[PDB]
């Protein structure tokens, strides 16, 4: 229970650090 | 009412616990049954603590139960032992808010006519510990004793919530908390009676009695005295395998498992049953009161001549006379004797003969290789029994032998000798009465040490001196035939004997295992060879 | 022999990394959804 | 506002504010220190709060800060000292700002002892210790804490210049407990629920050992009593109904409420003398009256002597003689305001080592008084001895040796009683000559005065008491009085015919001379 | 009819070298019931605080459930606790 949560955070995190390698992506082709 | 209309004192089966039961609800429910003017009138607070705590085999949790059933409100919230303790940090805390947050919420939301709602409490020690007295390991301990403390009586307080708790160690209960507000009432619970045996016997045996599955030999009030100290635990497991014991005489074993599948309808109960499993299936735990008697007492009591029963009368002469009387609440004699006389097992005879409720013997025989400090207290622990109750009496036997005495140089133990000093002039308290009882078999050696005057008085316990005396106690035992009988009174009649009744018994018993031819001789060689005396 | 043993608790799981991480995260959708619209 | 401590209120007075009233400046150049340190231990009750509010207001503080035990102490680490800091926060700032006269600052502690006494418990101690005195300077820190443990504190706090001041809190008293009576049952009055018939002074008078607890916990006892005359329980949930519009308690319910459902906690003392004399005093003859002259001659003299501030006087008499009992009521006709009873009885197994100790702690205990008197009985019993060997402890008759010539503290006085029956052995031992003088207590002698106390007692009539006096006239007698009530018991025993024949065999069989 | 309760507790002790656990394990063959669950000395202990009671109530879950399903007829279920 506990652990499926802390996983579910931890998947949440590495999306959001995947989200951030987008923007960054995204940032420099639009320059 | 808050009262279900099933309450009644049969429908719980409680035993012999009358005194209790009323005074619980005398002072838990009492404010209860006025209206709300009258209680708002007097404007005092109610009862907020209730704590039932004694030994095993008592009834608390069957009481609890019981009580949680007759009150008529919301299911009262139960904790089955220590299942707050959790790992991951914080949930000790969180269970227990979790258990009184739903009647906060309720109460806050009813105002003033909130509902009654009463938690029970498993094993309370278990949880509760002493603050200062504990390891300084994690405080998973601490924090949740702080917290349940804060809960029950903090800046908010409540008056809808009771706590009852049943423990069996109340030393290890904290005592910061137990004050009035939160715990006040403390009962004590101890060992029913007779009585109360019989109620308990009555309320288990109602069955059998309704479907009459019980034989008229049955006599509860005979089961009641027999069975002493017994607890209701004990009973019911009494009466559980007096039942097995009944049932098992319809099955074939170690072949096949068969029963009559017709005769099934004839069982029935005897009274032989109850004994065999009295005797032999069930045993007494709390303590006991079986002052083997048996064991100092192998061979009886035949009255052979005058001295038994001239002592047996000044015994009986000097109890009424304790029993009777308030200037001399204490009294004791000393009984004395040549060696092979029989002191303990007459001393026995009269301690029994009396009725007092607390009768108990003190004998060297338990103090095998003990230390020089480890028999004044067990003395002392004796005598502080024999304290409490109002009427008791002691008896110390073999007293020579339990000062170490002996003829090199000669050597004994001071400690126990002034011991025993002090405590033979120690009144009782006030309003009770004691009676002690001695032994000896060496008066010259008392008189030296100057402890014979401590005592009230003596009585003497004589040996056979006479022919006559020999004759009538061979009579008693009727271990010869008339042939024999006069040929032994043709010799005894020459002259005296002297000669103890327990060395008469082990030399007519060695005698005994000659052939017929010679066993005459025999004896009369060993009693001439044993009867060299005054 | 003056010596005793010791026993554990954990607290590899706050209760108090779930809000803050799920809150976190709950706001970038917006923000990408913009982008890729900006980029197309 | 409190009473019993006006001595001690100018020592306390002494203590705190004799550093305080002198400018800064002055102090600081002299170089003298200050007093910043207070503990308190006691009963629990108002009392501890009063004497700290007492204390606190006659200073032109501001407002103290008081804490209701472990407050500070959280589920997680850090909350402990995050309120330290806080506290002392504006205590530096008004220390910075107006320098050395800066307003002051107090802080209370209550149940200290939780926190003070495993890193949270050291840790908090380090905080406060260092927060107290440390390298920062606080010129403006009041401590006061109350414990019922003041001897687990630890080492640190007992540095000199930390702990000066030891006090101990007062214990309630009539009138004080009587007011709080009153506050309580001002409700009652005003609704009349009270009956008329009660006295609360007597009953406060009686109370030992009371605090106001005990006081709510009777006091609801007897509500619930009252609640009950009316209810007729015990048999159904139902009751009248209607008597409750009169109601009414006597005092004789609050007694009986009070005296069986609670009990003092706090130990219970009390001087019951009547077990050593459990048939009073009669007087058999004219020796009584010559040893009672004595003792009052010897009291008289211990009281207003100058010179000699230690007496000590010694009974002696043969076995069964009455002698515990005279030297009990000589020393309760005394009237002294401390009396003890030593007796071996309290100590049985005990070794020599535990007797002088407790020997020492009662002649300590008693030392402390004005002027006190100390009877020991069976002194041959108290050091135990043995007519083989012979044998006996040496370490208690030193002891006693050693006590038996002790001064106490100039200005106070002593007595000493001992009664022993064994003048021989004494001589022995080289002990009576320590002992100031000796008192003797003969027997029966004549059968006159065995006639005059069987008449006193009352337990036989005339014509038995003729035939007996005419019996035992003509001859000397020689009984103890303990035994001859022993022997007049044993022969109650029988028929009231036959007693007077077994009586006189009884006195015959157990006559005796010297 | 007779109101009575079953007996659930029973203890062996002797000398070693005897036949205890050689009956237990007869017992436990004989009855028609469910196999008997075995607990080997103090292996229920644990390092985590609250773990021991958890694996001491785990045992007895499958009683109470059958119990509470199948109410009074029931099969029976044997613990046998070595050492
Ligand atoms: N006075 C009594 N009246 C009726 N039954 C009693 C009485 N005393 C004991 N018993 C019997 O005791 C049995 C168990 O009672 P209970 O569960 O309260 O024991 P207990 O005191 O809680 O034991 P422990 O103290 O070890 O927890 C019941 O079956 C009940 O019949
Ligand atoms: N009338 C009697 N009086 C005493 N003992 C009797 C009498 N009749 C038979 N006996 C037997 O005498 C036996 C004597 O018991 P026991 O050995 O305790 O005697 P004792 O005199 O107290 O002991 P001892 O003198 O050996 O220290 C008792 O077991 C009893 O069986
Ligand atoms: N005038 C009296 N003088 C002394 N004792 C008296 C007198 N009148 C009555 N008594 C009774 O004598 C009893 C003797 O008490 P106690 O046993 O202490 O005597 P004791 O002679 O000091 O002791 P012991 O014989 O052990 O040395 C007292 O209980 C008291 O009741
Ligand atoms: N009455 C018996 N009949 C046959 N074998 C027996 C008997 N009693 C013991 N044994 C033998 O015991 C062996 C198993 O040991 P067992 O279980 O008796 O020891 P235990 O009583 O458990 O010993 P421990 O006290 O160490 O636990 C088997 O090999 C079996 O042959």
């Amino acid at each position: 229970e506990l652990e499926e949560m802390q996983r579910r955070a931890d998947q949440l995190a590495d999306e959001s650090l995947e989200s951030t390698r987008r923007m960054l992506q995204l940032v420099e082709e639009s320059k | 009412s808050i009262i279900n209309p099933d309450w009644n004192f049969e429908k719980m089966g409680i035993g012999g616990l009358d005194k209790e039961f009323s005074d619980i609800f005398r002072r838990a429910f009492a404010s209860r049954v006025f209206p709300p003017e009258i209680v708002e009138q007097m404007g005092c607070k109610h009862v907020k603590g209730i704590l039932l705590y004694g030994p095993p085999g008592c009834g608390k949790t069957l009481l609890a139960r019981q009580i949680g059933k007759m009150l008529n409100a919301r299911e009262p919230k139960v904790v089955n032992g220590p299942e707050i303790l959790n790992k991951y940090v914080g949930e000790s805390e969180a269970n227990i808010r979790k258990l009184f947050a739903d009647a906060e919420e309720e109460q806050r939301r009813l105002g003033a006519n909130s509902g009654l709602h009463i938690i029970i409490f498993d094993e309370i020690d278990a949880i509760c510990k002493q603050r200062g007295s504990m390891a300084g390991s994690t405080g998973v301990h601490d924090t949740v004793v702080n917290q349940l403390l804060s809960k029950i009586d903090g800046v908010e307080q409540l008056n809808n919530i009771l706590v009852i708790g049943m423990t069996n160690r109340p030393d290890l209960i904290d005592e910061a908390l137990l004050r009035p507000g939160r715990l006040e009432v403390k009962m004590e619970i101890g060992l029913p009676d007779e009585k109360g045996r019989l109620q308990i016997l009555h309320i288990h045996t109602a069955r059998m009695r309704g479907h009459q599955l019980l034989s008229a030999d049955v006599d509860i009030k005979e089961l009641a005295v027999e069975t002493k100290n017994f607890s209701g635990a004990e009973l019911e497991g009494l009466v559980r395998a007096a039942q097995s014991t009944a049932m098992n005489r319809h099955i074939k074993a170690s072949t096949k498992v068969e029963v009559d599948m017709e005769k099934a309808e004839s069982l029935q109960v005897t009274r032989g049953d109850f004994l065999a499993s009295l005797e032999n299936d069930i045993k007494p735990a709390f303590g006991t009161n079986q002052e083997d008697y048996a064991s100092y007492i192998m061979n009886g009591i035949i009255k052979w001549g005058d001295p038994v029963t001239r002592v047996l009368d000044d015994g009986e002469l000097l109890v009424q006379q304790t029993k009777n009387s308030d200037r001399t609440p204490l009294v004791s004699v000393l009984l004395e004797g040549p060696p092979h006389s029989g002191k303990t097992a007459l001393a026995a005879k009269i301690a029994e003969e009396s009725n007092f409720p607390f009768i108990k013997i003190c004998s060297p025989d338990k103090m095998i290789g003990f230390s020089e400090t480890a028999k004044c207290q067990a003395m002392k622990k004796i005598f502080d029994d024999a304290y409490k109750s109002q009427l008791s009496c002691v008896v110390v036997d073999d007293i020579e032998r339990l000062l170490d005495y002996v003829p090199i140089g000669p050597r004994f133990s001071n400690l126990v000798l002034q011991a025993l000093l002090v405590l033979l002039k120690k009144a009782p308290p006030q309003g009770r009465k004691l009676l002690i009882i001695g032994t000896t078999s060496r008066k010259d050696v008392l008189q030296e040490m100057e402890m014979l005057n401590a005592f009230s008085t003596t009585i003497h316990v004589p040996n056979i001196a006479t022919g006559e005396q020999l004759l009538e106690a061979l009579e008693l035992l009727g271990n010869f035939k008339d042939k024999e009988r006069t040929t032994i009174a043709q010799q005894v009649k020459g002259k005296k004997v002297w000669i103890g009744i327990k060395k008469l018994l082990m030399l007519i018993e060695m005698s005994l295992q000659m052939d017929p031819e010679y066993r005459v001789r025999k004896f009369l060689a060993l009693l001439r060879e044993e009867g060299a005396s005054p | 022999a003056i010596f005793a043993s010791g026993i554990i608790m954990d607290s590899s799981i706050s209760k108090q990394a779930l809000s803050e991480i799920e809150t976190r995260h709950s706001e970038i959708i917006k923000l990408e959804n913009s982008i890729r619209e900006l980029h197309d």
